[PDB]
């Protein structure tokens, strides 16, 4: 039975926990994408001058 | 290879 | 006229065949195995002999058509030597096959100690140096003698000219002929008798009949050998003891067991590489 | 007996929750950015000396060198420039399945089927790397291992449980419970504050390495999930499983944004990764080679064909500038 | 070009050499996997087999061959997680307690219906196709004994025949062997365990060249 009550307090601690709205936590995701866009040499090819491959 | 001979 | 004709054909047919086969096997390997396995290596050791000894073959056909040699004494040489060294090699490359084959098959625990391709290759280099031991002295010993319409090749001979022809011609028969024979029959006889016990193949009717297969193709590669070389070393040994007159039947018979032994090494591609069950999984 | 039906009532209210919470999915809103496009990652290096299936890579902080594990039974730590073999540690059980390099580059951590993770000293006195810790109970196996410092490391294990650890001490600290299932993979967060862990519950929970409670589960895929890695700012996740798809997992919406599958896809993940933008994410599969999605669009961007087998590892270097990839035909790839 | 990273560069071909040297041992070292379910016989028979005359990795030679066996029972995880691992491994080794019919209790656990199904669920199983099960089948004596008391109707209700231990072993050996639904890729050796001059060892040492032996013929391309 120790298990269920266990089970029930760990539901209870992640009930009670705010919520940010997917429109804003995906936004922040898309803004933390463009902002760091120029400083990713996979998504921006880097010439092979400084390319050290 | 029994050729030229 | 129709004999001529018709061993001019038979070396043709031969030699674009035997060159075409021996080529695709090389693109074949290099494209698709890479030579990663042992009996890669050995193929590819075995269309590279076996293209060479078939490249022979239009300039024997010349030769016989034109009655003379046009090419000049360097390109004699060569040819000899090419000859000798290919023959010997081809046939030393069928002797570690079948050895190889044994080893795998009758000897598994030491299989895993040897049958790696450093020792592939190994093997392969020192089969090619020991066919130089008679590839060279051929080489050296190769001439161009001139007769009142006629340039022939030959060999210079060391005296006593008798005894040096029958040194060569039996060293030659020992050596390509009888020694071959004997390694790849016991090596064989031994492979299927050790086969005849495994459980994968002594079973249900479908590995009874991957048993049957496996020996319908020891011993068809076995024949086909014996019976391409059998006929010209016969006739050799035969010409070299009495005197045969020269017509129509003895000509024809001399260049069609010439043509059975080049058949050989146009024939070893598909039994060893096109009848391989790996190389027909490179789709 | 009430106790049941009262957790399935807090289960309804947290779902209902979360279905209020969601209005946009990542679909609506980043549709009207441009697309990466078409990206050819070619290879520049290919590591050899492995004569075994591999199984783990992780990459060093310099973004130079790189620690890969093997069934034979060697870590080796190679100089991805030069391609040099900087090091070779044999390991006492060749059963290795995950293997990290500490974020200092002075340790290496290798564990697998032998209950035990094995931390290695690199830059020490007397020439050759030697056996530091053997940090033991466990009591399944170690799927993934990853260093917080030079004495604190996060592992995850086959019993059920997470585990950190203190090396110096070789004792736990504090124990993650609450999975029913093998963990798989691990990700700490760029902060290394929190960590989050995936189960073959087909579930992913967040665990807060300070007190050792679950503070998220995430669940939606329907078979077990053996990858996961943080997005770079910690604010979101990504999942692979064999269901042959993956997904991205928010922590403060704490439910599923986007998902990346497709039709002609039916094996599952080993392996997936982030670029530094986070705008890319590789997937390791089973179909012998890798995927590149647009983490915005869901879209495939690129494929790293390459491998002849099962790719089991996937990385990035800390600067991004090239991806190393490690699959069980005994080669590392790396791609730029 | 530097002189450190020519340095460099001679560390890693000696490193190299050293890795070139370990791999063509670990290639011909033998590796079986051993399975079998709880008290089954697994701890007895690697005992026996070397000194009859976590993970626990058991090397040994017998007639110039390696056996390195594999046993991972003490461990407690889901077996399709880990068991990916032991793909291309030569031979499995399974354990089976031939007398337990009647002893089912682990934790009405039915443990030789617990061995029926762990045999299927690994000799089916897609990493093992091609690889073939030394069945090992423990303490005959025990089943001569036992049978002659407790009828094996108890454990197998479509069983019939005489209850002694012939027709019984044999009646076992048929319903383990049935559940291969791959009989033309992989074959299963049976036998009888017994404390005499290892007879255990050269069974396997045989399995082990038999399957060697079809290796080595998919190798030289004859299969």
């Amino acid at each position: 039975i120790a298990q269920a009550r266990k089970l029930v307090e760990q539901l209870k601690m992640e009930a009670n926990i705010d919520r940010i709205k997917v429109s804003k936590a995906a936004a922040d995701l898309m803004a933390y994408c463009e902002a760091h866009a120029k400083e990713d040499p996979l998504l921006t090819p880097v010439p092979a001058s400084e390319n050290p491959f | 290879y029994x050729g030229f001979x | 006229m129709v004999t001529a004709i018709t061993i001019m054909a038979l070396y043709s047919i031969v030699c674009v065949v035997g060159l075409f086969g021996n080529f695709l096997v090389m693109y074949v390997i290099v494209r698709y195995t890479k030579m990663k396995t042992a009996t890669n290596i050995y193929i590819f050791n075995l269309a590279l002999a076996d293209a060479l000894a078939t490249s022979t073959l239009p300039f024997q056909s010349v030769n016989y058509l034109m009655g003379t040699w046009p090419f000049g004494n360097i390109l004699c040489k060569i040819v000899i030597s090419i000859d000798y060294y290919n023959m010997f090699t081809s046939i030393f490359t069928l002797c570690t096959m079948s050895v190889d084959r044994y080893i795998a098959v009758c000897h598994p625990v030491k299989a895993l100690d040897f049958r790696t391709p450093r020792n592939a290759k190994i093997v392969n280099v020192c089969n090619w140096i020991l066919s130089s031991a008679i590839g060279l002295p051929v080489m050296f010993m190769a001439t161009t003698k001139y007769r009142q319409g006629s340039i022939d090749c030959t060999l210079t001979f060391s005296h006593p000219t008798w005894y040096w022809e029958n040194l060569l011609k039996i060293c030659v028969f020992i050596f390509a002929f009888i020694m071959p024979v004997l390694i790849i029959t016991v090596c064989y006889g031994l492979m299927i008798l050790r086969l005849k016990s495994v459980r994968m193949l002594s079973g249900s009717k479908e590995k009874d009949r991957n048993l049957r297969r496996i020996t319908r193709m020891v011993l068809v590669v076995v024949a086909v050998f014996i019976v391409c070389w059998t006929p010209i070393h016969i006739y050799v040994i035969i010409k070299a003891l009495i005197t045969i007159p020269e017509t129509t039947f003895q000509t024809v018979s001399w260049h069609f067991c010439i043509a059975l032994g080049y058949t050989n090494s146009c024939l070893n591609p598909v039994l060893y590489a096109f009848l391989d069950e790996n190389f027909k999984r490179c789709f | 007996d009430q106790l049941r039906q009262e957790a399935e009532q807090l289960k309804n209210q947290i779902r209902d929750a979360r279905k209020a919470c969601a209005d946009a999915t990542l679909s609506q809103i980043t549709n009207n950015i441009d697309p990466v496009g078409r990206i050819q990652m070619r290879t520049r290096r290919t590591l050899r000396g492995h004569l075994a299936k591999i199984y783990a890579m992780h990459w060093g902080t310099d973004s130079r060198l790189l620690v890969s594990a093997s069934q034979d039974g060697k870590l080796i730590i190679w100089d991805s420039y030069t391609t040099n073999k900087v090091h070779a540690i044999p390991l006492r059980s060749s059963w290795v399945m995950t293997c990290a390099y500490a974020p200092s580059g002075n340790y290496v951590a290798c564990g697998g089927l032998d209950n035990i993770c094995s931390i290695y000293n690199l830059k020490t006195r007397e020439g050759n790397v030697r056996v530091s810790r053997e940090l033991a109970g466990h009591t399944g196996y170690l799927s993934c291992c990853r260093f917080l410092d030079d004495n604190q490391i996060v592992t995850s294990s086959g019993d059920t449980t997470c585990a950190l650890w203190d090396i110096e001490t070789g004792q736990q600290t504090t124990t993650f419970t609450g999975h029913t299932g093998d963990v798989m993979s691990l990700s700490l967060a760029p902060d290394t504050r929190l960590f989050v862990s995936g189960a073959c519950d087909a579930s992913a929970k967040l665990w807060d390495v300070r007190e050792g409670m679950c503070r998220q589960t995430f669940t939606g895929h329907e078979s077990d999930i053996n990858a996961i890695c943080f997005f770079p700012n910690g604010n979101a996740f990504a999942t692979g499983s064999d269901d042959a798809t993956c997904r991205l997992f928010d922590l403060r919406a704490d439910q599923e944004l986007m998902t990346y599958s497709h039709d002609n896809i039916i094996c599952g993940i080993t392996s997936v990764s982030f670029s530094k933008s986070g705008r890319l994410l590789l997937a390791g599969y089973d179909d012998f080679n890798c995927n590149v999605w647009d983490a915005l669009k869901a879209d495939r961007a690129g494929v790293l064909a390459g491998h002849d087998n099962r790719v089991s590892c996937l990385g990035v270097t800390d600067d991004g500038m090239a991806v190393a990839t490690g699959s069980w035909d005994s080669f590392l790839k790396i791609w730029n | 070009l530097s002189a450190e990273d020519k340095a460099a560069v001679e560390r890693s071909k000696m490193i190299d050499r050293n890795l070139r040297e370990d791999g063509e041992k670990q290639r011909r070292e033998i590796k079986l996997l051993l399975l079998g379910t709880s008290n089954s016989g697994k701890n007895t028979i690697v005992k026996q087999m070397k000194i009859i005359h976590g993970i626990v990795e058991n090397k040994f030679t017998f007639k110039e061959l390696t056996f390195k066996m594999v046993d991972v029972g003490a461990q407690r995880s889901e077996r399709k997680k880990w068991i990916h691992c032991f793909e291309g491994v030569t031979a499995i080794i399974f354990c089976v307690e031939l007398s337990g019919y009647d002893l089912k209790l682990y934790e009405q656990t039915s443990r030789m219906a617990a061995s029926l199904k762990l045999f299927d669920s690994i000799c089916n199983n897609k990493w093992f196709i091609d690889t073939s099960l030394i069945l090992f089948l423990n303490k005959k004596d025990l089943l001569a004994e036992k049978i002659r008391r407790i009828p094996l109707t108890i454990c197998f209700p479509e069983y019939k025949g005489q209850n002694t231990y012939e027709e019984a072993a044999v009646y076992i050996q048929r319903q383990f062997e049935d559940l291969n639904r791959n009989k033309e890729t992989k074959e299963i050796y049976s036998h009888f365990t017994c404390s005499t001059d290892t007879s255990n060892i050269q069974f396997v040492f045989d399995a082990v060249t038999d399957v060697i032996i079809q290796n080595n013929l998919k190798y030289i391309g004859l299969c």
